[PDB]
């Protein structure tokens, strides 16, 4: 898991994981709450946070459509995932500014 | 080196020629200054021509107006190249006896204390010049030349003349005008650098920061950051668009215009009316132009296999080459693949992407017509104009229909594809960069024609051969819900594919105009004809 | 000393060596200005006015080029990086030249001399021509290279070749390079299509001699040497000369440690892969796969450099 | 704030706010404070579209905002008579009518507007474009000028026109949309409403 680990991508199993915006994983393998890191080749990574559903088949994660638009996935490809940690006396956010739209026309 | 005399341009309104300045002046004005008995004891004759070359509002005449204001003298003449063509023999010849003549009368009167008598050229690149050779369609004829040079030197040859020219193309003056003895200093004015740019932009706000009318959260350094292969005449009107936008929120419109006359007594100049002004008004010549990325990248750029990452990934090497080597400054690259497979689109964004400060497109829709001895011209005009900048980027398109290629015979243009075989192997200047993208559809002639040991490497651009990857497409753009995915994928997935992007677009739009239960199979029946079996 | 001043001064006219006079003396008077509100003369400067050697030299190097010497800096976009001995076939083409380079010289029974250079693409060709007839130290060189004739005409072509060749009979020895001969030409293989105003011009300046007591050499370098041959050029020539391409693993590893890109450790990965079988690859791709794999992570550069070799570079 | 119902002008909006900005927003201020910042006027803009969309009526709508005099209409054709000295001279007397005003007062001169028309033959002859050139841009020149151009193939135009100092304005006067057809026929039929001569049933 630290080391980094081959992993194959997988659709989201729920709408309320969907819309939690965590990456599903299985229990097996990681834990609710843990921040990996995903990549997809030596110039593209992704910091996700994960999130335990028992629908999750092991050696495999699970993202929803805007993860995967986002972070350029597609489902059956193959993916390096990393344990990550953050440094809360330099990486808490005190404010975030977010461009907000309608997400159906 | 030299000892050089110490001058501030500050008070005389020029910044970023720091060089250019000091050896003209020594070149050309240091032994005018020193008194004429010394000059009489050495016998030292004085340098009585200069040539100026560069692209166009870098401050040449500025220049030399200010040199002449330098040392004492009469207000510089002037006079234009093609004008002096306007009329034929026994007019022109009147015209050129119209200029010296002060300065012949000035030498008869005075003689050895008189006055120097500037004279300043433009676009002396027409009259002399007989390079006529260019273009397979050209012929030049002229004589005006000689008049001009039997004046400058000869007989009654004048000790208090001093001719200045001045243009755009310097590999079209004639090789008799440089001779030892008329016009032998030459000078190049490029464009500024950011100091350069820091120096002008002081320059040009000097006259409001005494009087209090520039804003405090006005700061300089990042305008000079900003504006990158600016001109110095660009700065300029950059200014004065700031300066215009500024005066129009303090105007009452009523039956006839009025000033407010109460928000009026707080004139300032703001942060807002700068950046607006970059946003809206001044356009570069040299610089990037952003409505040629709208017109290319038209519905973007989804991700629909493994193929459309490794074009990307390659092309983002090719740009770090191009900008951090120094044992190969020029590179170039061939994009290629089945038509419709989707080739203009990449080229376009991986030169969007490069964030080089000019990024130029060469294309066939802006030469609907012409013959192939001005699409030379044009090319060749598009390529020189890319050697000025210190990092730059050519996209070239559709490479067969330049050369009007037709399989039939078969035909195309062999003076293009020489000038093209010529270019992709030329080198820029002094340490300058650039890179080239070329696309096109029809690899197999493009081999035969040996056009392939010109660029340095090649790209594959792939069409959709499996099921899976057209459902993935299908699935992002969106257009089929779950229930027909199912039916789609029943059939499709039992088989292999042969379409490209384009095609697929085109095929999903056509199918969309038919009753909501006849679409599924409409979309199949389109499929099947255009390709389910390579 | 105006001794020593006349042995640097080669092919001067009488009008520039009055030029070089001025020039000096005017780059002596600058040292003696002075302007804070218009130029003005220091009167305590122009007294101990005295012309020095430094001025004259300062001069010749910058301010005077002359229009029958040689032009010191246009052989230097064409010997880019250098020259580097890989393995045994660049001694032997210098060392021809520096023989046909003296035998122009030496000779009295054969004034005019002729070479050609031939071999595969991108075997670095052009960049050989030019180091040879830059270490002849002849008073006039000059190059006569298809892309500063971008866009002319046929009958514009043969008048820059006549000129380039008129202004070197009246030097008392010279030399000549033609570069990219089947690009003069206008070749294509489809057709064929070519032109034959030129090419009847170049048979023709190939064997006329200059005037008597003066000597000239030429060189040429091409690399579809097929095709020259159908068109009776190869009689024109002397002599010829085979510039080869890399055909061994050991010359690629001794290519690599010359230019010192890899590392020990780095360079014993590649040998046990290369040195299994035989390369066909130059000198001028050799190099550009080795700026494209150094601009990836330090952990994958050799497996990259391994990959594009494979790609491209096998066997003949 | 601008009404342009009772200027007379509909469906070209930010057209003239625009124009305004860049070309006129600096001669309605005094001499004075124009002095203290050095700014300089604009003496071009170019205007091409359609034949008939609302180029002159806008120009001269705008012209009597400012409370100068009337426009000097000129014709592209007409001016290319016969040759020099018919052509030549009739460019000189055109400028001429207002070169005294600024040799009497200078500053404080009103603005003379020099309508242009066609602009797109005369420059493709030759001895018109360096004529009008020199005129406009050099070291002799007036103050109290400004030319107008119009033209109806933006191509043709030469390019060594179209730089700082020269004419530096450019502008695209097309069709109107929807919402410029009914305010211009709101626009046309205001005084037959105004009587009751317009039915019910329009
Ligand atoms: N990888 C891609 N993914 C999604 N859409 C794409 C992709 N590449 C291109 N497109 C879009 O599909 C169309 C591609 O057409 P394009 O102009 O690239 O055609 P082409 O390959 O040059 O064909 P032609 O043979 O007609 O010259 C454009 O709408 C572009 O936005
Ligand atoms: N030993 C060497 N011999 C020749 N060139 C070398 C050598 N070492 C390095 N180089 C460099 O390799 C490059 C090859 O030279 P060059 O580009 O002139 O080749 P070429 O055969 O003329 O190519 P092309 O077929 O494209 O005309 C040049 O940069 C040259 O400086
Ligand atoms: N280096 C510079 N420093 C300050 N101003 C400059 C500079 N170069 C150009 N300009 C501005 O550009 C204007 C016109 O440039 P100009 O010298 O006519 O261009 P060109 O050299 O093409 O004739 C001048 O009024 C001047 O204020
Ligand atoms: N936007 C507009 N609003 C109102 N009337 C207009 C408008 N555009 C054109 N017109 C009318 O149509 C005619 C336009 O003529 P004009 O502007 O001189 O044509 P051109 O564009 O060739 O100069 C005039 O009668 C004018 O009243
Ligand atoms: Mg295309
Ligand atoms: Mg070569
Ligand atoms: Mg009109």
């Amino acid at each position: 898991n630290m080391a980094g680990r081959s992993m194959q991508a997988a659709r989201c199993p729920t709408d309320e994981l969907s819309l939690s915006n965590c990456a599903v994983v299985s229990e097996k393998d990681y834990q609710s709450g843990q921040h990996v890191i995903v990549r997809t080749s030596p110039n593209h990574k992704y910091i996700f946070t994960l999130r335990t559903h028992p629908s999750v088949v092991p050696g495999s994660v699970a993202f929803s459509l805007p993860q995967r638009k986002w972070a350029g996935l597609s489902i059956g490809q193959e993916i390096e995932v990393a344990l990550y940690s953050f440094d809360k006396a330099k990486q808490c956010i005190g404010t975030m500014t977010i461009e907000i739209d309608f997400l159906q026309k | 080196s030299i000892i050089n005399p110490d001058w501030n341009f500050e008070k005389m309104g020029i910044g970023g020629l720091d060089k250019e300045f000091s050896d003209i002046f020594r070149r050309a004005f240091a032994s005018r200054v020193f008194p004429p008995e010394i000059v009489e004891q050495m016998g030292c004759k004085h340098v009585k021509g200069i040539l100026l070359y560069g692209p166009p509002g870098c401050g040449k005449t500025l220049l030399a107006r200010q040199i002449g204001k330098m040392l004492n003298a009469r207000e510089p003449k002037v006079v234009n190249g093609p004008e002096i063509l306007n009329k034929y023999v026994g007019e022109s010849e009147a015209n050129i006896r119209k200029l010296f003549a002060d300065a012949e009368e000035e030498q008869r009167r005075l003689g050895a204390n008189s006055g120097l008598h500037i004279i300043i050229f433009d676009e002396i690149d027409a009259i002399c010049k007989q390079r006529g050779s260019m273009a397979g369609s050209t012929g030049v004829h002229d004589t005006v030349v000689n008049q001009l040079l039997s004046k400058i030197d000869g007989v009654e040859q004048l000790n208090n003349i001093l001719v200045i020219g001045m243009t755009n193309r310097p590999d079209l003056i004639d090789e008799a005008l440089l001779r030892p003895g008329r016009l032998e200093v030459k000078m190049e004015i490029g464009l500024p650098d950011e100091k350069g740019r820091l120096q002008i932009l002081h320059i040009h706000t000097a006259r409001m920061r005494g009087h209090q009318l520039l804003s405090a959260d006005v700061d300089i350094k990042e305008l000079a950051v900003e504006t990158k292969n600016f001109s110095g005449a660009e700065l300029e009107g950059l200014v004065r668009a700031a300066q215009s936008t500024a005066m129009n929120r303090h105007i009452k419109a009523s039956t006839k215009v009025e000033v407010d006359m109460e928000k009026a007594e707080s004139l300032q100049v703001t942060r807002g009316d700068f950046l607006a002004s970059l946003e809206n008004d001044i356009k570069p010549a040299f610089g990037t132009n952003q409505e040629d990325y709208a017109s290319y990248i038209m519905n973007g750029i989804i991700k629909w296999g493994d193929p459309v990452t490794r074009v990307l990934d390659d092309g983002e090497l090719l740009v770090q080459q191009t900008k951090n080597s120094d044992r190969t400054p020029l590179v170039s690259v061939l994009l290629e693949g089945p038509p419709h497979s989707g080739k203009t689109a990449l080229a376009a964004k991986i030169a969007e992407e490069s964030n080089f400060p000019f990024i130029k497109i060469c294309s066939p829709d802006k030469m609907i017509g012409f013959s192939e001895t001005a699409k030379c011209q044009a090319m060749k005009k598009i390529f020189d104009d890319a050697y000025k900048s210190q990092l730059s980027c050519v996209v070239v398109d559709d490479i067969e229909r330049l050369l009007d290629y037709v399989p039939i015979g078969p035909r195309f243009s062999n003076l293009v594809l020489q000038a093209l075989l010529v270019l992709l192997k030329k080198a820029p200047p002094q340490g300058r960069k650039l890179l080239i993208i070329g696309t096109t559809s029809r690899k197999d002639v493009l081999q035969e024609m040996e056009m392939l040991n010109a660029f340095s490497t090649t790209i594959h651009v792939p069409n959709i051969a499996t099921g899976e990857q057209l459902l993935e497409a299908l699935e992002l753009l969106g257009n089929f819900k779950d229930k027909e995915r199912t039916t789609i994928a029943q059939q499709v997935k039992g088989k292999k594919v042969w379409i490209g992007i384009k095609k697929l677009l085109m095929l999903i739009e056509m199918s969309l105009q038919m009753d909501p239960e006849y679409r599924v199979r409409k979309f199949l029946a389109l499929l099947r004809e255009e390709g389910a079996s390579p």
